[PDB]
């Protein structure tokens, strides 16, 4: 059977200079407009109608002042078709009223499943194993734990993170004042394993270039190196006797060298994504009981857990009423929390 | 029409500028009308 | 058993096909944003995070 | 309570260290 | 090699710098009275820089509503006189 | 293998390993089915979202 | 300080019910030829 | 009864197919017409 | 020898074509005095 | 030998011995309901449902058996407040000792098919292989689901034969067991409408009984059963558990935001309900009525039934807890005894002031004061120095209205401060707050414990699709790729098809 | 709208003098893949 | 006391930290650069309540 | 009536190790907030 | 009840502790060869 659905596999399927696949009538619409909408709104689009704030070239701001907002807390968690009945079909209105946003957001989920696929299929073209898809599962983790989960458990989309720099930034300090993140034990895990994933890439990667066998006579190592030669362009024996002189252990295993670098930052990225589903409940780690209830008694008792909640305090009263507009906080300055003098 | 015409070295060069010249525009733009803070 | 059992400790043949990996990852995005250079590959590797780490400092 | 079992758990990781340098799978090579 | 011609033998052939010494400031031009014109500020409904307040009103024209949105902002834009 | 009184009731139940029909069979019905399906999920979603706004349809507990 | 009492508890099998796995299985593995 | 918002879905309703309509078509017709060797 | 319209001709025009348009929105907004 | 993550691939081909894995796990499962049960009905107390119901008690699986109708205890209590009633043999106790005994039964299920698990059933007859006809076993299985999901709604929800489900007014105050028609309009897709639950059910039912009869009698199309690997078992495992992660998201989702299926007298109130001051709407409508038609001040508010007064109060927000603050809502800010009474705050003028309510995001919130239209005109200044809006200043007095404090008025600044303190998280209520040694912080309730826990599965679970699928379609490279793999396939241009070697 | 038509023909006349320029070789390319 | 002010911070596990919360604390800011070895004390207590450890380690 | 999928189990010692560092380092991790 | 809070630890770790040495002295048995 050579019927219209092989001949189509066939054309989708050719070596060219951007493989596109099956998988590429997913991932290359959705990406293109998800990037698309991002360039526009940044260009051109304002923030005034739903956060009281210009956000766009057009108006003055710069690449790290510049966002696609949030829509107004008003739209709860409004799909925001541009055919819905908020905009109305009315394009000008849509762009107004944060229709961008979800317009970024839902492209951007499936132009991300796509890619995914992008890695499932190529894969089982060319025969290797599928681990980079495997490893991929991480950044959709967090992209659908913190722009979809997270708003989801909140109020409205408003809440969520906005597309730009200095919107980001934003939405960690807001996590630090609200939620204080910097406390819960799936952020930290996160951090263990970023921060010990740049680190396992950088000392392989200098392992690698310092245990290097002569295999040319140039003072410039990379020409001795043939994509398709036998041998090992380093040598593991005596990388394994460095390390192990160095800092007592290290790898003599390869296979397992190469594993362990993929599972240390995915596993990072996924426990960071657990504990933000909690924080979309407000479910945080914000206290130690057993803290507040010896401060509460004992007012010489004093640790950096108590500073920091000062700080988080300070942060929520000032920012509130700026970050908030729809809630119509006014706070008097009398009721502003301050130390002496500032 | 035929590719080798036009030396790389000099279409390097002047994109090169070409990028500079835009870039510059951009910072220039930080101290004057929006965005200037005056 | 475990597919790390067979990588033996001191061989001296390579453990993985980079022509392969090369193959997957240059059609993922396109042929010439891929290495097939393992020692420009890993130095890039060392150089990224410790450049970006410098820079922290 | 809590101050022993923090202090217990810290300790068995130093006594991990010892068994995994100085009593590790010693590397072949073949 | 995928069987397209090679990006440097096209970038440096007389055939396609007579085609793009065109094209290119023609995509600029365009782009620069998209501005001038003052069309970008009314397709997108960014404000001027004039048109963010009334004359002496301080408070923001925010969205309240879900479904009376678009009336609302359409109420904003004629209370700026 | 042990053969059981209800084993062999059952026996012809388990007995088609493999058996296919040929090419594409039903396919396209399925195929069909499937589409009317993601339509559904779509009108019962944006229901929930108020996207979708129906007469007589209030989607608040004042509903009961 | 008034801490959760089944913290203890909850530690201790944290550490113990894994950790004797681990042992089980290791210790078997010496034992096979 | 016909509300706007359901006028409003079966426009996104013919628009995704129109949108879908044309991409196959577009595509089968170029796979018809470009084939590989064998 | 070689075609001139292919899925890689379309690819870069669909990024290129913006991308000047846009750079020459951005830098008549340079101009623009409050 | 095997890795500690493989040790139960040794079921892929013993269908005996994986049917007594899964009898096990279901043995597992059920003795878990079981005692859970037995747990809650040892820790509940049953003496007030209306300021101490199950949701304020952490009960998890009590509110899932009073949903579908079990109310009763033998000791002569139901939850709906009755005394001396009978409820047959399925009372909760009755249902946590059929759980019980389903475990016991499974075990021992589980041990026949571990020791006799080579029977002749399980075996091909042409090849005499292990060997099971997925196609055929869904359809049998789809079959049976879709004749229970029918009996389940065409008997069980419409009273027919069975009690009905729960069902209550809009502000969660006279729920009770009821038969329930189905609804075959469009509202029947309101997910606030218990209609349409029972109209799913019996509807959704016929056409899995339709689509069961279809998938035992007609094949797969070859082309789906090579693409799917419908041989292979572990293409069952990836597909359902993408199936029951999609279920899971949005089981969390109608818990969060509410449904007919999620009644807050079993779950508790929204956050949603808080957000937008859904009780505190019904209540001051409630007391227009009253003075509109002629009654006091004193007679409106205390008119207000205490059930609906708790719901006002943000100690009862699920979205005000904390992922380490453990146990029932009563060990925070304790067991609730009594409505106060509600607040009314007066300046010198005597003009009415009203507290600014705290919003679910913040730990804590400033005390503030406007009049009607939204003016400061009172708080609780930080920086005493240049305070201008004190209540000493401005001679704030509270009085309070139905509740136990009826027709009291407090004028020393600190008693007034103190109950506008409270008057942040809505209604004010009396609480013991030495029973249970409560700590006075905020806890979630059922509801938020409910969502938490099935969005982080169904998130993990998604991982477990994707692993389970790639371990399908890559089952041939799974120990590595092919050794004498050609630099030709993976290089650019040897063939005009990725992959294909006939296109050379 | 003027204003539409004032930016469009830049890129109006763009489309057209790269189709004078490469139809010669555009329609060969279509005969030869025929 | 960690910021001069006689405002003593507690860092210690028998003081009431659990791993989370605890620290060695930095000197005081009474002593701002100047170093601090357990000699320029009077005393331990004293070397102890200005911070002392933290420059030692 | 011996059944023929059994298979031998195996940890290794580097793997008991990391097993051991991996449960001993969550307890100092979670510890703080089971005693809260 | 007011009982020893310490009884429930004292308990587990008094099955615990010599019910593992059992069961690793056994399983090691099992796997020794023939
Ligand atoms: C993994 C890989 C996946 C790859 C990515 C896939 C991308 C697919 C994109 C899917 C997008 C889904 C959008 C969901 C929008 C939504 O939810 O919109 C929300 C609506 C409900 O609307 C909300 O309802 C709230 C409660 O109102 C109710 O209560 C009110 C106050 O009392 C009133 O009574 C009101 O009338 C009544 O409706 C408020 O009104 C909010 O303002 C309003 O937005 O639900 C609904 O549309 C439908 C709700 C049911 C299904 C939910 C399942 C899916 C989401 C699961 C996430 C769990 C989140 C829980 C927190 C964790
Ligand atoms: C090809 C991949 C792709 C995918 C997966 C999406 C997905 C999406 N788009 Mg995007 N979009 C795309 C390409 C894509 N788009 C392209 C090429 C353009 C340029 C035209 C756009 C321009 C665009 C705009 C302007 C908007 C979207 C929006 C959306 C979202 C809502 C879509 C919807 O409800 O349609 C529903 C339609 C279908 C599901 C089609 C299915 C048809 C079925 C299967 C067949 C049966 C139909 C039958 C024949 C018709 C009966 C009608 C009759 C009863 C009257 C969704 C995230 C909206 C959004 O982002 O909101 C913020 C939105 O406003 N898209
Ligand atoms: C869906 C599952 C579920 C849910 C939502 C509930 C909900 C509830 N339970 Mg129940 N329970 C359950 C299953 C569940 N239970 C099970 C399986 C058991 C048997 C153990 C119980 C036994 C039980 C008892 C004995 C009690 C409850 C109680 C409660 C109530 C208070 C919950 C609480 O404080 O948790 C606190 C939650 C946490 C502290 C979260 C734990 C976070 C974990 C430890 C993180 C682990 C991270 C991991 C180590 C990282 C791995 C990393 C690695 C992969 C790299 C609440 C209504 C209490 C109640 O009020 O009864 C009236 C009560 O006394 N439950
Ligand atoms: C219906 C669900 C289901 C079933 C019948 C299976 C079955 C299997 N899995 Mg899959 N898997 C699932 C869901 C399931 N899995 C999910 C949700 C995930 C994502 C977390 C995975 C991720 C996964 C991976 C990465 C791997 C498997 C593997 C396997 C195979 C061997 C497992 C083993 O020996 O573990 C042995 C496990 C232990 C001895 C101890 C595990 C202890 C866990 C981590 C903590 C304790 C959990 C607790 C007791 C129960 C919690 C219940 C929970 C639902 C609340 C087996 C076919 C393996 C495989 O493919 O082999 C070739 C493999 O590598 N699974
Ligand atoms: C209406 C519509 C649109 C319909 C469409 C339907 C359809 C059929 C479309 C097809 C037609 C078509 C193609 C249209 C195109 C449209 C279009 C242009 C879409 C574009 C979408 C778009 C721009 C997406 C952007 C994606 C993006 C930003 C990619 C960035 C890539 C990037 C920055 C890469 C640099 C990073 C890099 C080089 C990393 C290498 C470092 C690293 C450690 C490698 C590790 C490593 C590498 C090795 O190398 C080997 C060896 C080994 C050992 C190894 O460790
Ligand atoms: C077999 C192994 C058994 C032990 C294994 C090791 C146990 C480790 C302890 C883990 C839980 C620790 C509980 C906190 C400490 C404590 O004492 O709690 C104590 C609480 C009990 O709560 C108590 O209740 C009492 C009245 O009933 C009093 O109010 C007490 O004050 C109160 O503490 O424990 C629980 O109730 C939790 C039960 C389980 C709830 C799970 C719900 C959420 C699950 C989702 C998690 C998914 C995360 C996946 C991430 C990947
Ligand atoms: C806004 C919503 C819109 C909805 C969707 C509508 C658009 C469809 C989306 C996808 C469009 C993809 C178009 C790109 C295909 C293409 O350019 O091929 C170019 C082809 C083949 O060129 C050939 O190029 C070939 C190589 S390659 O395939 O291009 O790599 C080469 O083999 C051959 O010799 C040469 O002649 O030539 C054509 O004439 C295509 C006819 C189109 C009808
Ligand atoms: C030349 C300027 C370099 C300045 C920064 C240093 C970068 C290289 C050091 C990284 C250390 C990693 C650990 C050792 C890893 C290691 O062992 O390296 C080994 C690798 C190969 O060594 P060879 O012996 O083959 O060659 C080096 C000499 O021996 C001379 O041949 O060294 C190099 O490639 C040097 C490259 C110099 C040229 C690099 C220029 C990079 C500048 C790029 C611009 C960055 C700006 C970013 C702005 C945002
Ligand atoms: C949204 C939307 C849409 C779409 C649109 C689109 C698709 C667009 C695109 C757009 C685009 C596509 C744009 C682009 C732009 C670009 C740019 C703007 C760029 C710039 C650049 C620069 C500036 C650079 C810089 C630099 C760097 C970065 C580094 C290197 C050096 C230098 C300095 C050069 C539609 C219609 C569908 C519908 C409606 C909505
Ligand atoms: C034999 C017999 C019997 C008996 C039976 C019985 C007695 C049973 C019981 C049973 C039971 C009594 C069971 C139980 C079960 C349980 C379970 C199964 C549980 C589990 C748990 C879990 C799994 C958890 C987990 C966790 C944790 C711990 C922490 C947090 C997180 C989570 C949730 C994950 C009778 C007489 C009937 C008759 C016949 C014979
Ligand atoms: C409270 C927490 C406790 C957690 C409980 C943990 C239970 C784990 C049980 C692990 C059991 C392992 O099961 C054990 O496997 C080994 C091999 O691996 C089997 O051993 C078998 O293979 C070996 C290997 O050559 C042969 O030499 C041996 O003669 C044969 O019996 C044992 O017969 C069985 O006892
Ligand atoms: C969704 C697509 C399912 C394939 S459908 C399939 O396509 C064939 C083309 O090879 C036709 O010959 C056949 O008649 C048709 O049923
Ligand atoms: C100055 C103390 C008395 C003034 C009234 C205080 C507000 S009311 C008070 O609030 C307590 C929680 O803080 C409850 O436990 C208690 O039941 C309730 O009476
Ligand atoms: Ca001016
Ligand atoms: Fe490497
Ligand atoms: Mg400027």
């Amino acid at each position: 059977e050579r019927g219209w659905f092989d001949i189509l596999d066939d054309w989708l399927k050719r070596d060219r200079f951007v493989f596109v696949g099956w998988s590429g009538i997913l991932l290359f619409p959705c990406a293109y407009l998800a990037l698309g909408g991002w360039l526009t709104g940044t260009t051109f689009v304002t923030s005034w109608y739903t956060h009281g704030l210009a956000s766009s070239y057009l108006e003055g701001c710069n690449f790290l002042t510049v966002a696609v907002s949030t829509p107004a807390n008003s739209m709860g968690h409004s799909l925001l078709l541009l055919w819905g009945p908020e905009a109305q079909g009315d394009f000008t209105r849509w762009c107004q009223l944060g229709g961008l946003w979800t317009f970024i957001a839902l492209h951007g989920a499936f132009g991300l499943i796509g890619f995914m696929l992008r890695q499932f299929e190529i894969a089982r073209l060319v025969g290797v194993r599928p681990y980079n898809a495997i490893a991929f599962s991480a950044p959709i983790a967090v992209f659908v734990s913190v722009f979809l989960i997270y708003p989801l458990g909140q109020s409205s989309w408003f809440f969520a993170p906005s597309f730009g720099v200095a919107a980001i930034f934003r939405f960690l300090l807001f996590f630090q004042g609200f939620h204080n993140w910097t406390l819960n034990p799936f952020h930290m895990m996160g951090v263990a394993g970023v921060l010990g994933g740049a680190l396992l890439c950088a000392i392989h990667g200098a392992t690698v270039e310092n245990t290097l066998f002569q295999d040319g006579e140039g003072a410039s190592t990379f020409r001795a190196f043939n994509p398709t030669q036998a041998e090992e362009t380093y040598s593991m024996v005596t990388a394994n006797r460095f390390w192990s002189q160095i800092f007592g252990i290290a790898f003599s295993n390869k296979r397992w060298l190469h594993f362990f670098m993929l599972f240390v930052p995915v596993t990072g990225l996924w426990m960071s994504a657990i504990g933000v589903v909690g924080l979309a409940l407000n479910l945080r780690s914000y206290d130690f009981i057993s803290q507040e209830i010896r401060a509460a008694e004992d007012p010489e008792f004093e640790t950096f857990y108590t500073k920091n909640l000062l700080l988080n305090e300070g942060i929520r009263a000032w920012m509130a009423p700026q970050d908030q507009p729809h809630e119509n906080f006014v706070f008097p300055e009398e009721v502003l929390p301050r130390g002496n003098a500032l | 029409s035929e590719g080798g015409r036009i030396p790389l070295w000099i279409v390097a060069t002047v994109a090169g500028m070409g990028v500079i010249v835009i870039v510059g525009l951009f910072f220039y733009g930080a101290y004057a009308g929006l965005g200037s803070s005056l | 058993e475990s597919a790390n059992y067979g990588y033996k400790f001191g061989q001296e043949e390579e453990t993985y096909n980079i022509v392969a990996a090369h193959g997957y990852f240059g059609r993922l995005i396109f042929q010439y944003a891929s290495f097939n250079n393992s020692r420009s590959l890993h130095f890039f590797l060392a150089a990224w995070p410790v450049v970006g780490v410098w820079f922290a400092a | 309570m809590e101050t022993i079992t923090y202090v217990f758990i810290f300790a068995c990781i130093i006594a991990l260290f010892f068994f995994a340098i100085f009593f590790r799978e010693p590397p072949r090579i073949t | 090699t995928t069987g397209e011609r090679p990006f440097s033998d096209i970038i440096t052939s007389v055939r396609y710098w007579v085609i793009h010494s065109i094209t290119i400031p023609a995509l600029f031009i365009a782009g620069w009275l998209f501005v001038s014109t003052g069309l970008a500020y009314d397709v997108f409904g960014t404000p001027r820089p004039d048109s963010y307040y009334a004359q002496e009103q301080r408070s923001i024209p925010l969205v309240t509503d879900r479904f009376e949105a678009k009336q609302q902002v359409e109420t904003f834009l004629e209370q700026l006189k | 293998a042990r053969r059981t009184w209800l084993g062999d009731i059952l026996r012809p139940l388990n007995s088609e390993y493999g058996k296919v029909a040929p090419g594409w069979g039903t396919t396209p019905l399925m195929a069909v089915f499937m589409g009317l399906f993601l339509v559904f999920l779509l009108i019962i979603l944006e229901i929930y979202n108020s996207t979708l706004i129906l007469d007589g349809v209030n989607v608040s507990w004042k509903a009961l | 300080m008034e801490v959760n009492q089944l913290g203890l508890i909850a530690t201790a099998l944290f550490v113990l019910v894994p950790s004797v796995f681990l042992i089980i299985l290791y210790v078997q593995t010496e034992s096979q030829q | 009864t016909i509300t706007p918002s359901l006028k409003g879905f079966f426009i996104g309703l013919l628009s995704g197919a129109v949108v879908l309509g044309l991409t196959f078509a577009v595509l089968i017709a170029i796979s018809q017409i470009d084939k590989v060797q064998r | 020898s070689y075609p001139i319209f292919t899925v890689r001709w379309v690819a870069v025009h669909t990024l290129a074509v913006p991308t000047i348009f846009f750079l020459g929105a951005i830098a008549a907004m340079q101009f623009i005095q409050r | 030998g095997l890795p500690w993550y493989r040790v139960h691939t040794v079921l892929i081909n013993d269908p005996g011995r994986l049917i007594a894995a899964h009898l096990m796990h279901t043995a597992l499962v059920a003795g878990w309901a079981g005692s859970m049960a037995l747990y809650e009905l040892a820790t509940f107390d049953p003496s007030d449902p209306v300021l101490n119901p199950m949701w304020r008690q952490g009960m998890f699986v009590l509110p899932f058996m009073a949903r579908l109708g079990v109310t009763g205890s033998w000791s002569g209590w139901s939850i709906t407040g009755e005394t001396g009633i009978d409820p047959g043999f399925w009372s909760f106790e009755g249902v946590a000792l059929a759980h019980i005994v389903l475990s016991g039964l499974l075990f021992l299920a589980a041990c026949w098919h571990w020791v006799y698990w080579d029977l002749e059933l399980f075996r091909d007859p042409r090849t005499g292989e292990p060997a099971l006809d997925l196609p055929k076993m869904f359809g049998i299985h789809l079959f049976l689901a879709g004749l229970l999901c029918f009996g389940f709604g065409a008997f069980h929800l419409t009273g027919l034969f069975g009690p009905g489900m729960w069902v209550s007014d809009p502000y969660g105050l006279t729920g009770s067991v009821q038969p329930v028609a189905p609804e075959w309009g469009p509202d029947g897709f309101n997910p606030y409408n218990p209609g349409g639950v029972v109209a799913h059910h019996i509807a959704a039912g016929i056409v899995g009984i339709i689509a069961g009869l279809f998938h035992i009698l007609v094949r797969p199309p070859q082309r789906l059963y090579k693409a799917l690997r419908m041989g292979n078992i572990e293409t069952v495992l990836s597909s359902s558990i993408a199936a029951v992660f999609f279920a899971a998201f949005v089981v969390a989702g109608t818990m969060w935001y509410g449904s007919a299926t999620t009644p807050i007298e079993l779950f508790g109130p929204t956050r949603y309900q808080w957000d937008s001051s859904y009780f505190q709407q019904e209540i001051n409508r409630r007391v227009q009525a009253s003075l509109a038609s002629g009654a006091t001040l004193e007679e409106a508010w205390s008119a207000i039934p205490e059930k609906l007064a708790f719901y006002d109060y943000i100690g009862n927000n699920p979205a005000k807890g904390g992922l380490f603050r453990t146990g029932p809502m009563n060990k925070g800010d304790g067991i609730a005894q009594a409505w106060k009474g509600h607040a009314v705050f007066r300046n010198k003028e005597g003009e009415e002031l009203f507290v600014r309510r705290m919003p679910a995001f913040f730990e804590s919130f400033p005390v503030i004061l406007t009049d009607k239209n939204g003016v400061v005109k009172a708080d609780i200044p930080f920086r005493r120095a240049e305070s201008k809006y004190s209540f000493e200043q401005q001679g704030v007095t509270v009085s309070f209205y139905g509740g136990e404090l009826n027709g009291q008025t407090f004028t020393d600044p600190p008693t007034v401060k103190s109950y506008a303190r409270k008057a942040i998280f809505g209604e004010i209520f009396e609480f013991d707050t030495e029973t249970l040694n409560s700590d006075g912080i905020f806890r979630t309730s059922p509801r938020g414990w409910f969502t938490f826990a099935h969005a982080v599965f169904a998130l993990l679970f998604f991982f477990g699709h994707i692993w389970h699928g790639a371990r399908t379609l890559f089952r041939d490279v799974f120990s590595g790729i092919d050794p004498e793999l050609s630099p030709e396939q993976v290089e650019w241009g040897f063939y005009q098809k990725v992959g294909d070697v006939t296109t050379r | 709208d003027w204003r539409v038509l004032v930016v469009l023909l830049p890129v109006l006349l763009a489309a057209g003098w790269a189709v004078r320029n490469i139809l010669p070789y555009a329609v060969k390319q279509v005969q030869k893949l025929l | 006391d960690i910021d001069g002010i006689r405002e003593p911070v507690s860092g210690s596990l028998l003081y009431g930290n659990n791993i989370i919360t605890g620290a060695v604390v930095p000197s005081s800011n009474a002593i701002g650069l100047h170093f601090y070895p357990i000699w320029e004390a009077a005393s331990l207590d004293e070397w102890l309540y200005n911070g002392g450890p933290y420059q030692l380690i | 009536e011996p059944n023929p999928n059994r298979q031998p189990v195996e940890l290794n010692r580097t793997s008991l190790y990391l097993g051991l560092l991996l449960i001993l380092v969550l307890a100092l991790l979670f510890s703080s907030y089971f005693f809260n």
